[PDB]
């Protein structure tokens, strides 16, 4: 379960 | 000093065409911006409304756009020329406009105060659909995938399934909380494959049903959702949700963090969260009909989130 | 103007009918399918052990036909990667081409043999007629509808055959003005309309109306709609093709890594795209429905695109793209 941000 | 801030558009609503080569984007200044995935730039700008456009839908054949403004105006646009084909004046605002997915002579309009109306455009008849108990404040509705049924939902959790042509009630049910209270229906979305759809309710739980189980159940049934999806940690409410193109995932945009949650529909499992830049208000979300691409609008800026398959190679010198 | 970093050792490339995908045949024998929507790889096919020198998409977009340098000709399922069928020829293959209206027929153009048309379901074939008998080097193309097959030989003779019967229904020699012959290096048709072009050893690109040739009939003298050449440098042309609408033509000069673009109607050079000076031009394709052109030089694909007048002269909303590179998987 990843998270990506920006 | 200032100047270009005055005339730069803010994006408010967006939708893909059926093949996902084009993204139509409605703006605060009434314009509709057509953005082209093939060239990665703007193809066309339609000067459409005097006021912000708030709803947009593409016809099946890709040639017409239906749009709604805050003027209570529903217009059809010819995208190649940019010309208006037809305009309607409603009383009370419009929440949503939607083409019949198989016959683009029919449009479903959802006014805020009123009950939903279905237009035939070759001749401009409307026909109000029935509403239960007349909590007709905030009725949302949607065609199912092939457009044989219209599904409506009101502020008291009542969902009607209507025949499209005959307008006759063929199924109904009421969505309740874990405390047997009703919760308001905020949106209905069908997937592009299969027969599942989802509802966003005021109790911050997205429910996924199989429309086959619901017709089976008939008038005042108890069908149970296949999946109930929610933020277990922060209990965020949901601004907007929809299925992936194949119907195996669901994206849901948080109304309180610039964040997109993504679940696998079959096992209800949350697989990732996309965090937008902190502090921005999320306004729309659309999953690409045939690709792992999500468009989202937050604070007037369009974001395309794309997975790109690459191989592992890279340079050494 | 923007190269693809995910593809290496590119050799030939062709768009599918909607220009959402770019099939790239590679020097390592793989076909890499690049996706214009995700700007990433859609599909990798291990197609040969030898370089892939020719590709063609079926009209329904599900099948690819390729040729190696091992003289193999294979049909692939783009979804599964599976090889539906495989043919080995004596002598190598210049060109493979589906019949545009019937993907059960493919046209093969061998180096020293006459052209062959196959049917994939029943593995039968036709060898097509040939004029000068010692033609040997003949290239051929279906027309846009696939009702005729045009051929060109090393002596400048164009045969027009009917695809069903193989009957010569029109023909003409292409003139160097003098009277000396000139070799036909390729025949290409527009996706819209009736025009085709011929690339020739005298470095003049000749545009003909297909109907103007049918009318002229057997051993005619039809005159070119348009004659395109570079009278400054007298440049040879590695590859030519029409825009999807058929009113522009691009031709790639390998000699000076540049693409010339003319109007077909009037004939005047509209623009020249210059790539890097080190590299040798291998292939060029024009997008079927957009002002986009794909280039291969030294195994690198370059996309040249043209957005409309706006893009900020119009004060449009801001668009930002967040790309998540993931590993290619089947």
């Amino acid at each position: 379960e990843p998270k990506q941000t920006g | 000093a200032d100047g270009t801030l005055d005339c730069i558009s803010m994006a408010l609503t967006c939708t893909f065409n059926r093949w996902g080569t084009l993204l139509a984007v409605g703006c605060n200044d009434g314009r509709i911006v057509i953005w082209d995935f093939l060239t990665r730039g703007i193809a066309k700008i339609i000067s459409a409304h005097i006021h912000p456009v708030c709803s947009l839908c593409w016809s099946r054949d890709g040639h017409k756009l239906v749009s709604a403004s805050t003027d209570n105006i529903v217009s059809q646009w010819d995208v190649l020329s940019g010309d208006c084909d037809q305009r309607f004046r409603f009383p009370s605002p419009i929440l949503k406009v939607q083409y019949h997915p198989r016959d683009q002579n029919k449009v479903l309009v959802c006014p805020m105060k009123s009950a939903p109306v279905m237009l035939t455009l070759s001749d401009s008849k409307h026909v109000v659909l029935p509403v239960d108990d007349d909590s007709d404040l905030n009725v949302v509705a949607s065609f199912d995938r092939r457009g044989e049924y219209i599904y409506t939902g009101n502020a008291k959790g009542k969902i009607l399934v209507l025949k499209t042509d005959s307008q006759d009630l063929v199924a109904s049910f009421r969505v309740t909380t874990g405390t047997s209270n009703t919760t308001a229906i905020k949106s209905i979305e069908f997937a592009r494959k299969g027969s599942c759809f989802l509802i966003n309710t005021a109790d911050r739980i997205i429910r996924v049903y199989d429309g086959r189980e619901i017709l089976t159940c008939g008038r005042d049934g108890e069908p149970e959702p296949m999946q109930k999806l929610q933020d277990l940690v922060n209990r965020t409410p949901w601004k907007k949700c929809c299925f992936s193109g194949d119907g195996e995932y669901i994206v849901a945009g948080s109304a309180r963090q610039h964040a997109l949650y993504i679940w696998e529909k079959s096992i209800g499992n949350l697989v990732k969260i996309l965090h937008g830049t902190r502090g921005e208000l999320l306004l729309d979300v659309a999953w690409h009909p045939v690709r792992p691409i999500i468009a989202s609008i937050s604070s007037g800026v369009v974001s395309i989130w794309a997975q790109n398959q690459v191989e592992n190679w890279s340079a050494f010198a």
